[PDB]
DNA sequence: CTAGTTGATCTCATATCAGGAGAAGGAGCAGAGCG
RNA sequence: AUCGAGAGGA
DNA sequence: CGCTCTGCTCCTTCTCCCATCCTCTCGATATGAGATCAACTAG
């Protein structure tokens, strides 16, 4: 899902024309995604835990960027082809000892470091710090 | 259900038959037996659309059926032919009341007769 | 079997879709006057963020304001009474029949459960024969794009269904795709041999 | 008698699919029955 | 506290 | 023989119902000015 349905489903949207004369584009090319971080007051940029998204009850979430290319046509087929780089669009909650968690290829040193349990298969998502699986 | 679709079906048999008849009915006057036809009840009309000369037919069928009867086990007399060959039909008659019905028990005698000649 | 990933993407698709017609509702209510629009301030971050987080907190997959209408019970609480009970919670199936129906029919043990369910695992409750467990050795198909195998199967003797007659059908083999009917071969055997 | 003070109360104004079962109505046809 | 949901017990 | 009067089955709608009891967790869920009146509050 990560590796390639977000990127579909963001290609596959239609891009948006809208006229008021001038004429808009609004299209979403690529996509990239960070590993779970939290940020407080100040902003500093630190990696958001398992353990500590548990017990301050956060989400463990990763947040999500698109390229986005805004072009606009008033008169003679003049473009104002611009882009705009990394734009922020959501946060998406990250399942744990996936490619994309803090844990991944981790070994057991390094997991009782963070005071996980190497035995923890991972597979479920912390919301609000509740342990949450998906059911098929 | 079942019920309205046999009110339905006679519906559409009805007037498809008047397309098919004539708008008035051309009775073919029932042909009176001759004096010396030797059919019991031959001025009957129990039977519809059956002709008296159809009745000498079988009956004449009945008597070429009775005569094999007695060339295989050489019956006797002869005046038993004729009346007994009038007895069949007559009974057939008396049964069967429809035409096609009484020519093919009149045919099943002749067959019964048949084999119980061939039977001796 | 829908896994987290299948389950994700509908959600996904539809607040990207909300999305975009938060964006398109912004921009027009500023290009109806001339002036230009900022796209900072016409993405609604909080769309994404908050329909995932709702979805996956709740259970209810699908909008906050049509709950009702959702299915419930995806997304459940992770128990953890003991390993075992984390370990069954994690490799747990379910049907969405409904456990007021009482057809006893989708609740049997059907043959082909064999190695891929496991026989004893179930509910004992109302909900008997419609959660289910995997069978230790059993795998669920991620997908793939079948795109080489077309490839493959075009470079092979496998005819498109534009271009044979009618008349080529009868006796030759129907070549499915994913449920698309691609073409015919004269060589089952072969084709599957080298398949 | 008789004006002035005190509280309560109201108005108004200010922006921006794998249910089922039964009962009630209406529909169309079929015929009966009488002018 | 209310509502809903889910998981359970007999 | 036209016209009405049921009336007969039948399809459609619609409304109702779907064991008892018990435990737990978890997520979501203005302000003042003016007018009126009535009780005073005294002259």
């Amino acid at each position: 899902f990560i590796q390639m349905s977000v990127q579909r489903i963001v290609e596959d949207a239609p891009p948006i024309d809208l006229q008021a004369p001038p004429r808009y584009l609004l299209k979403f090319e690529q996509i990239y995604l960070s590993k779970p971080t939290h940020w407080e007051r100040d902003g500093a940029p630190s990696p958001m835990m398992p353990n500590e998204a548990r017990l301050r009850n956060l989400t463990y979430s990763a947040p999500l960027y698109v390229d986005i290319t805004k072009t606009v046509i008033k008169e003679g087929e003049e473009q104002l082809q611009t882009q705009h780089q990394k734009t922020f669009i959501g946060k998406i909650p990250i399942m744990l000892r996936s490619t994309y968690c803090l844990l991944n290829g981790l070994t057991d040193r390094d997991l009782c470091e963070l005071n996980e349990c190497p035995l923890d298969p991972g597979g479920y998502f912390i919301i609000n710090g509740s342990e949450k699986v998906l059911i098929a | 259900r079942d019920e309205a679709h046999k009110r339905e079906w006679n519906l559409f048999y009805q007037k498809q038959m008047q397309l098919r008849k004539g708008k008035d009915p051309k009775i073919e006057e029932f042909v009176p037996p001759d004096e010396n036809c030797p059919l019991k009840e031959a001025s009957s009309r129990r039977i519809p659309r059956l002709t008296v000369k159809a009745r000498e037919h079988c009956l004449r069928l009945l008597e070429e059926a009775l005569s094999s009867n007695r060339q295989s086990t050489r019956t006797a007399d002869e005046a038993d032919l004729r009346a007994k060959a009038v007895e069949l039909e007559h009974e057939t008659f008396r049964n069967a009341k429809v035409a096609n019905l009484y020519k093919a028990s009149v045919l099943k005698k002749v067959a019964d007769i048949h084999r119980a000649s061939k039977d001796g | 079997l829908d896994l987290a990933g299948p389950l994700l993407a509908f959600l996904f698709r539809g607040m990207f879709k909300n999305l975009l017609k938060e964006v398109r509702i912004y921009a027009q209510k500023f290009i109806d006057r001339g002036k230009d629009f900022n796209l900072e301030l016409a993405i609604k971050t909080r769309i994404i963020s908050d329909g995932l987080k709702y979805s996956l907190a709740t259970g209810n997959w699908g909008d906050q304001k049509k709950a009702h209408q959702a299915r419930a019970g995806v997304s459940q609480v992770l128990n953890r009474l003991t390993f075992a009970s984390t370990l069954s919670h994690l490799r747990r199936l379910n049907s969405p029949i409904g456990r007021d129906g009482k057809l006893a029919k989708p609740r049997q043990l059907h043959n082909t459960l064999w190695g891929m369910v496991c026989p004893a695992e179930t509910p004992e409750g109302h909900a008997v024969g419609l959660v289910k467990n995997l069978a230790l050795m059993a795998y669920i198909s991620v997908g793939s794009q079948p795109s080489p195998i077309l490839e493959f199967l075009e470079e092979w003797s496998m005819e498109n269904l534009e271009e044979i007659s009618p008349a080529a059908i009868a006796d030759a083999t129907k070549i499915f795709v994913n449920g698309c009917w691609v073409g015919i071969h004269k060589d089952p055997e072969q084709l599957m041999n080298t398949l």
